[PDB]
């Protein structure tokens, strides 16, 4: 259930 | 916290939370626990539907009204929803973020209290997958230190198995046993709740109806507990009053309406619950007497036992009646049972005791299918009585039954309630109990082996005394002997069979003129001392119906009837008249 | 609101067929919906029964106005599980959508959320979900939720949990009666007919319901009835290109059911008179042995179907006895093949252990859902209109015989599962090898004595006297004759000839070889069972070896004969 998340900035 | 916790105190101001009636002892114990320096977390352990959640919600209602001590004033109860807290997390720390935030709020307010219904769930992983970071572990330090106060409601079974396994969390909580108060206190509770329910359905509940609901629920609705069951029948009664009448009909909920609602829940025919059977009881003896001839002392005994139970003289805990039928086969033992069932309208459950002869098969009657298999099965006897509260249990060839079966009946007759291995409580106090045995007939019919014929008048009782234990016989109301059918009563039996055939022929248009002399000859062949009247079925059908029936389908006379019968001395045959 | 679809608004614009029947079930839902607490109703019903449609009927009542004023302004919605689970890919994303819809529904009062197939969303199940948000909406009492769940998966999801069962009221939704179902078709007839402008005769619609339950035995008759009706109408619309057969008849509906059933049209068609009339002729064609038994048995079947005014008892209760493999089983399988029913096989010898008796009516080991249940009772429910074959009935425990008496007399059987079987249509047959065993043994005496005994007396020793009186007629096979066995050899070799025909090689067998193979292969004690072993190893081994490597690789042209002095077969092959 616990999953890591990778984000990305717009620019 | 924004949506997970609903402020019960604020909710009570508007409504929703119904008033709590008479739980001072429970609330006093809870208020005392909440005032503790440490581990001030009450736990409400009780059976389902016994007001576990009303006490917690009711405490908020009582606080608003100022019916609590000054120390507990200015206190807000919060009702945490575990499902909402575990919905939408989808991340490593979403659950801990929101859960910890709730604790910060509670820590900020010294008087804030958290009400967690079904607290057994927190032990189960809230948002932990292959990990032990659960909701319970997070709150363990705070409960020990008195930072937050938590109220929990859980069932005894859940408390015993789900809860109490982690001795850590169990230690913080103080068990408060919540049990149903009484059959009479529930009436007071419904009175306090009656205005809210009355307003919803725009009806008024009669004082007799509310008392009847509780009393009627206990007799039939045994699966659930007293507070919830009584309220549920009340709720359903108002709804039926809303939909059944179109308009300008009686708004008041009558006592008869309560009986209809409880009947459908219990799947009862709705006739037994009512007390309008007095008319049938008036002439029950005479009506049954004409149906079955001879053995009058048996019909009067049966009617008298039923009549007393419906007049308030019945046994408080025992069944309506326990009887043993000792007589020859085919002497009307099963006739009084079936005819009684038909007139009363209740079912006639029949169990063959020849099948239950060995020890391994006794468990079937008082046990679920072998091992732990089968769904709504239970004991073969238990599901029949539970299904039909008012019935006529019939057992044939009880003497053949294994001794262990008699031990089961001892508690039935002595206590009136039977508990299945599964765990359910079967209460059958209305069912009459009848057993049929042929123990004594063998001794009485057979003559002594000697030149002198010894007296066999008392021999029949001696066999029953040794065959049936004294404890078993003592519980029985009376032992009634079915005596051999004398020639006088034998004439009535043939009259009933021939008249019955005449009724069937009457619709078809055929008529019969059987002679009285033919009746005598039919009786000798039809009735046997050893087999009783069981062979008499074939004699009437074969001698009278079969020759005429063959002719009716295809014969010299296709139709018109007007048949006659007379005894033939030389041929010992019955005459057949064919007039078109 | 985008996920769900408002049924109340749908009725205003049409597209909802007028519900017919289920007045009591529909009225029950309204009564519970008006409750202060536990208002949330449940619809425990099997697939195809019509549990989804009854909820739609409620919306029509609101629009019609034939309900109390409390529900006159109420609205109903249908939760679309597919819409919510469309592209989330993570558990918990689904939950967020459910919460948002609940808030939208919560703001407006008198809103009912009809959750079709509620069992899927809640509970772990067998073959995903969270079930965390269904509990708070029930406890809050804000919005009523109508949940449709099957009988199966309801005991393992709702009865196991108190929270869901406490807030849900159980409504038993049984299948409608045959009379009630045909009335529904009449109600739905104008909508289907308007689509393709064909007129259905009353006989065809009534026949469809009666025949569908008898043959399909897959799902409940309400769904099956609408399928065959729509299928026949669609087929009739485009079946003839040149001819527009606007009329409908029983002929058309029969073919449609045959296609889905995948059974011959003659058997599926209501041609019971035709099939019974030629039952013996069809059976006698394939098998020409034991004509005496066939004549008695064939007549017993025709009279049995009539029932002689008694239908509750099983129609077929014939018992067969005699030597093993002398036609005891061939007649049963060939009887089913001609009828087209699915033959079932159970060997009582295997079920000669008390533990095995429980297997027939349940499972001794713990099972989840009791899907397997009884080995025989479940099969009867699966195919009620099928023959039941029993082998070696003699070698069975005494208790098993008691159960058999109830079937023929009571006409119904009750087990741990509690499923009821309509034994009326069910047929039964048994084979007894004990009789042949009595003649095979030799007496303890200086000179042997005739061991032939009456068939009736033999049965009394092994069978209770309370069974032969309830039976129709006893059929016994004494032994085969030289002319019958000799002809059978010719029939069996044809299969080898047909097998060789595809391979491209011919075969020739001398008449002398056929006669010799019959005496050795046939056995009085074992009937014709060893004949297959004797004939196969004799003929198959030499031909198979040569066919692979030898002159017989292609062409065939074989010849077989036996020398008189040798009294042994000789095989000749030509390249
Ligand atoms: N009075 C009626 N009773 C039953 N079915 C009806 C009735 N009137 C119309 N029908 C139709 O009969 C069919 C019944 O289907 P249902 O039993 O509701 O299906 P279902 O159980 O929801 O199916 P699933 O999703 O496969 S479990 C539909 O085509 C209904 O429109
Ligand atoms: N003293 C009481 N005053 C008011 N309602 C009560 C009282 N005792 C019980 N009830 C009723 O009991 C029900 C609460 O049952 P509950 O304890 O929540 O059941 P469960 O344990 O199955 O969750 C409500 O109908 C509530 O009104
Ligand atoms: N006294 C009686 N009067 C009329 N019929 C009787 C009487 N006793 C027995 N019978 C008939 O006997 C038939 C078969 O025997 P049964 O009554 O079942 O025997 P038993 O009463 O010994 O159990 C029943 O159909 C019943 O009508
Ligand atoms: N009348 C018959 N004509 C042709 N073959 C027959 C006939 N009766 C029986 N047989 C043959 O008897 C054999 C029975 O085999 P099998 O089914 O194993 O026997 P069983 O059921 O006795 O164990 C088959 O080869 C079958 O074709």
């Amino acid at each position: 259930e616990k999953v890591r998340d990778a984000l990305k900035p717009p620019s | 916290t924004e949506n997970f916790t609903t402020n019960l105190n604020q909710l009570a101001r508007v409504g929703g939370i119904d008033p709590l009636i008479g739980r001072e002892k429970e609330l006093e114990r809870a208020i005392q626990v909440l005032c503790r320096r440490r581990k001030n977390n009450p736990l409400l352990v009780g059976e389902s539907g016994v007001g576990k959640t009303a006490i917690a919600e009711g405490l908020a209602w009582r606080i608003v009204q100022g019916d609590v001590p000054e120390v507990m004033a200015d206190c807000t109860i919060y009702s945490l929803d575990i499902g909402s807290l575990l919905a939408g997390t989808k991340y490593r720390g979403d659950f801990e973020k929101r859960f910890k935030a709730l604790l910060k709020q509670l820590e900020q307010d010294t008087n804030s209290i958290l009400f967690i219904d079904e607290i057994h769930t927190i032990i189960g992983a809230g948002a932990a997958s292959g990990g032990q970071v659960d909701a319970a572990n997070l709150i363990k330090p705070l409960l020990s230190s008195g930072k937050i106060r938590v109220i929990g409601s859980t069932t005894y079974q859940e408390f015993s198995n789900i809860f109490e396994k982690d001795r850590a969390l169990a230690r913080r909580f103080q068990k408060i046993d919540i049990t149903e108060p009484s059959i009479e206190e529930t009436v007071q509770i419904i009175n306090g709740l009656k205005p809210k329910y009355e307003a919803h359905h725009d009806v008024r509940y009669t004082a007799k109806a509310v008392r009847a609901a509780v009393e009627l629920a206990v007799k039939y609705i045994n699966d659930r507990h007293l507070p919830d069951k009584a309220i549920d029948v009340i709720d359903e009664a108002g709804a039926r009053a809303r939909l059944m009448p179109v308009s300008k009909r009686k708004k008041t909920v009558n006592v008869a309406d309560i009986e209809s609602v409880v009947a459908r829940i219990a799947r009862i025919p709705e006739k037994s619950v009512s007390q309008s059977d007095r008319d049938t009881l008036k002439n029950l003896g005479d009506r049954l007497k004409m149906l079955v001839f001879g053995q009058d002392k048996a019909i009067e005994a049966l009617t008298e036992a039923i009549k007393m139970a419906r007049a308030g003289l019945g046994h408080e805990h025992k069944p309506v009646g326990s009887f043993l039928f000792a007589g020859p086969t085919g002497v009307g033992k099963t006739e009084v049972t079936v005819q009684l069932s038909k007139a009363l309208g209740i079912e006639l459950l029949r169990f063959d005791m020849s099948e239950y002869m060995e020890r391994h098969t006794v468990s079937r009657l008082i046990g679920a299918p072998p091992g732990y298999v089968g769904f709504d099965q239970g004991g073969l006897l238990t599901d029949a009585v539970i299904k039909h509260p008012h019935a006529v249990l019939l057992l044939d060839e009880i003497e053949k039954a294994h001794p262990d079966v008699f031990n089961i009946l001892l508690q039935v007759m002595d206590n009136g309630t039977l508990t299945d291995n599964n765990g359910r409580k079967a209460d059958f106090r209305n069912v009459v109990l009848v057993m049929t045995t042929n123990a004594g007939v063998r001794e009485t019919e057979r003559k002594s082996i000697g030149l002198i014929h010894q007296d066999n008048s008392t021999d029949a009782m001696e066999e029953i005394k040794k065959i049936f234990t004294p404890e078993f016989r003592n519980r029985l109301d009376n032992i009634i002997w079915f005596d051999h059918l004398s020639t006088d009563v034998i004439h009535q039996v043939v009259d009933k069979f021939i008249v019955e055939l005449q009724v069937q022929l009457d619709q078809k248009g055929v008529s019969l003129e059987v002679s009285q002399e033919a009746r005598n000859w039919l009786a000798e062949k039809g009735y046997d001392r050893a087999m009783g009247a069981r062979p008499m079925a074939r004699v009437i059908q074969d001698n009278l119906k079969k020759p005429l029936a063959n002719e009716l389908l295809f014969g010299s006379l296709v139709d018109g009837g007007q048949v006659t019968v007379a005894l033939d001395k030389e041929k010992n045959e019955l005459t057949y008249g064919f007039q078109s």
